[PDB]
């Protein structure tokens, strides 16, 4: 009864622990998969690309927002975005639909989020580093950028805009 | 008291509890306001009349984070994970050291508080650079956390002393847990300590112009993950070694219990990149490795679920319950010390489920930095840990003070426990859901009321949760003071044994392996070097410090 | 057999699965 309940409890727990292990492994396998598709483009580039946030608005690709959108492939655009207190430049970001967009994003002040509502783009932006992420906008129109890392008193109203042209 | 003459560890323990709860109360005052905010209702004008020193939603948010997630949880850990092994071993912890640890905690907390109350460190509980707080915030926080290194010493002391008087005996259960816990906490703690000493302190003192954000965050999350395990394990110790008595049964396996703890020593620390999935400059192969390891650290709680569920079922069967559901009704649902934890565990089901999603590397891009995250953790810490701590009032307080719990007090305890649980659940729904609607975490949304129209529904939950939890909190304040400030004293209560459960034979071989602690300690530390070394070496090799800012 | 314990882990497995495949579905929709 006490002896018996003990063996049966123990016996089934092993069952469970093996199933739980299986389930966890399958998630590992399903994450692995995502890693192999274009959906993985939103994972940041692990590479270090340092900049100087004190001069980034005066010199380099972030200095002139009207020139932030650069064709770098036959069907590819690189976009130099600045996230700053409290907004994003350019505003709006204008990209063609169906094209692959390499966002290269930095900050002159503090850390900001770069979360594109409606998509999987969600990347921390740190001063002194350029965050690099990739996405193909399949539907045209207006996407809101939300800052989702506390950045000071203006955090709640820090928003940007990406326009995807037909 | 003659009892404090004989068990001085009772009084130091008590001081950790009371200070802990006081931290909890003050931190928690801001909760309902935040809940109302996530429901798109702005009651800060009210808060600012009641507490005039409060300058912003984000000052309030800092206080809430720091006092609830850092201070309270720590005090609690130090109370439980020192006093419990001390009682099981029936030995006296080093009283000088225990008092030293208390004063450190109190002093550090007081110093950190000054800037917080003065609105000089409205960074948050994560204090990410280059948002730059007052030196006193970093220094007060450092000495507060360091308070735990003493606790580590205390428990290793007690441990070795017991082993010396008992050569060739396996470490006792609570003490095994307490030891693997503290050694875990040691490795874990080093990330933050490193961060504060090499970067944050010199920086805030004006010794260096700036800090590298990425290194800060990487060091931070070294500590930042295992901290949640450091918060959780005090609760688990109780859930495993006490709750089964409270429920009316026995712990169904000591080895299983040891195994879970052991796994947390090995796996709680090498996982932090799971908080850095959206960070630049961190290699994706490392993110995936850390993700896999994070799924592994789920395992000891997957285990716990079963070990504990089976123990509660056993208790329920012992008390007459039959069927698939009968053992549930049979349990001591009239007893707040049983109820609080069990309810905590119920919420922990969706809690761990959220955690699991977070861990999965690309899936994190759905929820990262949204209200989903707060949704996940309130389930884990504001609910499970907090409720477990709450229910300890009803057995630990009397054990420590000889102050008795009236029938009336018990009924209020039940009310407090249920309302808190339920309010946390309601809130949990509004947050997860708002999170999936892309609402940002850490944001004064009520001040941008037309920004999230799609969240109209989850917002009602957050408001509801908000009112329910204000009630629960109010009732916990009155509750806690009623016992604490009570008249009567029954010293037979303070001399009672703690309600440690008996264990239901056995894998002695396993227990022996698990008892080779030094070995497991090293392994765990090797895992941290393997999982953090390569990345930190590259980060330190290319530091890029940046000017700090005060945007509040 | 520990029928109740088992039922606790059923609920837990289903919760994990509703959560996980839930989010996986959302990850791809937004992809
Ligand atoms: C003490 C509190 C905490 C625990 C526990 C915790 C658990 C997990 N966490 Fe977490 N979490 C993450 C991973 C997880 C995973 C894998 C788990 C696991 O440990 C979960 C495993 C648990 C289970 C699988 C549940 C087992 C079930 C049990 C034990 C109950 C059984 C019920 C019974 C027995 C009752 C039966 C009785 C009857 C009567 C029927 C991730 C990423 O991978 C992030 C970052 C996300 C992002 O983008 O920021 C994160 C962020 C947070 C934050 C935000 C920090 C910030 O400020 O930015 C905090 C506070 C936190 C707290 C806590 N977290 N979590
Ligand atoms: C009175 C009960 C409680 C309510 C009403 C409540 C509600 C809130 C809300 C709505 C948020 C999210 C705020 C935002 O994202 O801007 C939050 C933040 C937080 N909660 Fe609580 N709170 C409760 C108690 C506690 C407890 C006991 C814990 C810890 C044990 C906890 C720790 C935290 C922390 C760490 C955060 C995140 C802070 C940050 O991002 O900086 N809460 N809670
Ligand atoms: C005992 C602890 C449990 C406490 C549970 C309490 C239940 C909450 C109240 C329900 C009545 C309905 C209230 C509706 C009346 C006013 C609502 C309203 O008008 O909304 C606010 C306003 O529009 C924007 O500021
Ligand atoms: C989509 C995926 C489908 C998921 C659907 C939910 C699955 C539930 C989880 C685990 C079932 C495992 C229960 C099988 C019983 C194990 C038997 C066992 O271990 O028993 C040993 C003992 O000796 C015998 O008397
Ligand atoms: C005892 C049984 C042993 C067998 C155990 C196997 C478990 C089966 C579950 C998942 C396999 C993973 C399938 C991976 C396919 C993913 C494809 C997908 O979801 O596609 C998304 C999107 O449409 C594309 O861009
Ligand atoms: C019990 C809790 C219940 C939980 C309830 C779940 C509800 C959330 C469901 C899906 C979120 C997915 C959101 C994906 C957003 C798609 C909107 C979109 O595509 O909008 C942008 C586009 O640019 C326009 O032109
Ligand atoms: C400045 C702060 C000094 C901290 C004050 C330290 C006082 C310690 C008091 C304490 O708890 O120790 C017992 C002591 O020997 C007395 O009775
Ligand atoms: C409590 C412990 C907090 C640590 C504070 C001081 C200890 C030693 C700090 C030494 C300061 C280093 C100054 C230095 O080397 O400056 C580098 C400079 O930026 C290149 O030009
Ligand atoms: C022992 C108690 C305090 C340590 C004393 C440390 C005192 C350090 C004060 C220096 C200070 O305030 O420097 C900050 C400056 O504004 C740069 O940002
Ligand atoms: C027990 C511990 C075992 C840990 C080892 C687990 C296996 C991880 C290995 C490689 C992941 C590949 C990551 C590559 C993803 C890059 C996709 C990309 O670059 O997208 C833009
Ligand atoms: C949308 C979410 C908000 C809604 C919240 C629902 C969440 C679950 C709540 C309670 C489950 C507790 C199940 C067990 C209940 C114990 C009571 C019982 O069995 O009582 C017997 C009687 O008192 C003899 O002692
Ligand atoms: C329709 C949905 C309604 C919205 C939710 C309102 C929230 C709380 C209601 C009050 C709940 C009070 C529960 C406490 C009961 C209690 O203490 O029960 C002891 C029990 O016998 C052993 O656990
Ligand atoms: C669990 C216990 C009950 C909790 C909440 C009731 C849910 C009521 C929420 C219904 C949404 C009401 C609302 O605000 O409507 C949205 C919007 O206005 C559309 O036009
Ligand atoms: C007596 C104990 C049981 C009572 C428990 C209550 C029942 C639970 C359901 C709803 C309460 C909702 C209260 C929320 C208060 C107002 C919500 C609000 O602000 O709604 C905005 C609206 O969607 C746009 O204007
Ligand atoms: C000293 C740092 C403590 C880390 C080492 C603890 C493990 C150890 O060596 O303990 C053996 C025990 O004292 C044998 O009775
Ligand atoms: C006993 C305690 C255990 C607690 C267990 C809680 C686990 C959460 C499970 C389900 C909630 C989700 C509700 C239904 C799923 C919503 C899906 C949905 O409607 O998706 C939106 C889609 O866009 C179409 O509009
Ligand atoms: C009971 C207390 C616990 C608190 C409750 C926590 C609620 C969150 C649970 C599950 C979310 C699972 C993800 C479900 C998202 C639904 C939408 C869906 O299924 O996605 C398809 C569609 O393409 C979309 O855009
Ligand atoms: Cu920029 Cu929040
Ligand atoms: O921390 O999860
Ligand atoms: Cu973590």
């Amino acid at each position: 009864d006490e002896h018996k309940a003990h063996k049966a409890i123990l016996a089934y727990e092993k069952g469970w622990l093996a199933f739980s292990l299986a389930m966890l492994f399958v998630f590992i396998a399903l994450i692995a998969y995502t890693l192999a598709t274009h959906t993985a483009g939103v994972i940041p580039a692990g590479k270090l690309e340092r900049v100087d946030p004190t001069t980034v608005r005066q010199e380099g690709p972030w200095a002139d927002p009207a020139q932030a959108v650069v064709q770098t492939g036959p069907n590819q655009y690189t976009v130099y975005v600045l996230a700053f207190a409290f907004g994003y430049q350019p505003n709006p970001i204008e990209v063609p639909q169906g094209a692959e967009i390499v966002f290269k994003i930095t900050s002159p002040d503090v850390i900001h989020g770069f979360h594109v509502e409606g998509t999987n783009i969600n990347v921390e932006v740190l001063p002194g580093e350029v965050s690099t992420v990739r996405y193909t906008f399949k539907r045209p129109g207006e996407y809101r950028i939300i800052c989702n890392q506390y950045c000071g008193l203006g955090h709640q109203n820090m928003f940007g805009t990406i326009v995807v042209k037909e | 008291s003659r009892v404090y003459e004989a068990y001085p560890e009772k009084k130091a323990t008590l001081y950790f509890l009371v200070l802990g709860f006081l931290a909890l109360i003050v931190g928690s005052l801001f909760g309902p306001f935040q809940a109302l905010n996530y429901g798109n209702v702005d009651a800060y004008p009210l808060l600012k009349r009641l507490l005039p020193f409060v300058q912003s939603y984000y000052q309030g948010l800092t206080l809430h984070g720091v006092l609830n997630a850092i201070v309270f949880t720590q005090l609690f850990a130090q109370a439980i994970m020192v006093y419990l092994p001390a009682r099981e071993l029936n030995m006296r912890p080093n009283m000088g050291l225990m008092w030293l640890s208390w004063w450190m905690a109190f002093i550090g907390l007081v110093v950190a508080a000054l800037p917080l109350l003065a609105n000089e460190a409205t960074v948050l509980w994560t204090f990410y650079p280059p948002l730059k707080g007052h030196w006193a915030f970093y220094l007060g926080a450092s000495v507060f956390v360091l308070s735990t290194w003493v606790s580590i010493y205390i428990v290793l002391d007690l441990w070795r002393r017991w082993k010396a008087a008992n050569p060739g005996k396996v470490t006792p259960l609570v003490t095994y847990m307490a030891v693997v816990f503290w050694l875990m906490w040691f490795l874990a703690s080093l990330g933050l300590v490193l961060e504060a000493v090499l970067f944050l302190l010199p920086w805030s003192f004006g010794l260096v112009e700036g800090v590298d954000p990425l290194v800060a965050r990487t060091l931070f999350w070294w500590t930042g993950h295992p901290i949640v395990y450091f918060w959780l394990l005090p609760a688990y110790a109780i859930i495993y070694t006490i709750l089964p008595k409270q429920a009316g049964g026995k712990l169904v396996s000591d080895p299983m219990a040891r195994l879970a703890f052991l796994l947390f020593l090995l796996l709680s620390t090498p996982v932090g990149f799971h908080h850095q999935f959206a960070d630049p400059g961190i290699d994706p192969t490392w993110k995936m490795i850390h993700s896999v390891l994070t799924l592994f650290v789920a395992v000891p709680s997957l285990m716990t679920a079963f070990t504990v569920a089976a123990s509660l079922e056993f208790a329920g069967r012992l008390r007459g319950g039959r069927g698939l559901f009968g053992w549930i009704r049979a349990l001591p649902w009239d007893n707040p010390a049983f109820v609080a934890p069990v309810l905590g565990l119920l919420g922990f089901i969706p809690g761990g489920a959220g955690g699991i999603v977070n861990a999965s590397f690309t899936l994190d891009y759905v929820v990262h930095n949204t209200a989903w995250v707060p949704g996940h953790f309130h389930l884990q810490v504001a609910s499970l840990v907090t409720l477990t701590a709450m229910g300890s009032l009803y057995w630990l307080l009397p054990n420590l003070t000889g102050k008795p719990i009236s029938d009336a007090q018990r009924r209020l305890g039940l009310a407090v426990v249920w309302l808190w649980f339920l309010g946390m659940m309601i809130m949990a729904v509004g947050l997860h859901w708002a999170g999936l609607l892309n609402v940002p975490r850490r944001a004064y949304i009520a001040q941008v009321p037309d920004a999230y129209p799609h969240a109209a529904v989850p917002m009602v939950f957050n408001v509801l949760a908000g009112i329910v939890l204000l009630v629960a909190l109010l009732l916990f304040i009155y509750g806690l003071f009623s016992v604490l400030l009570s008249r009567e004293r029954k010293p037979e209560l303070a001399e009672a044994p703690l309600p440690f459960a008996e264990v239901i034979p056995e894998d002695r071989r396993l227990v022996l392996a698990m008892d080779r602690i030094g070995f497991w300690f090293a392994v765990a530390a090797i895992l941290v070097v393997l999982a953090y070394g390569p990345t930190l070496v590259q980060l330190f090799g290319h530091l890029n410090p940046v000017p700090g800012w005060r945007l509040w | 057999k520990p029928k109740g314990a088992l039922a606790v882990i059923l609920v837990l497995t289903l919760t994990i699965l509703v959560f996980w495949l839930g989010v996986y579905a959302v990850f791809f929709a937004r992809g």
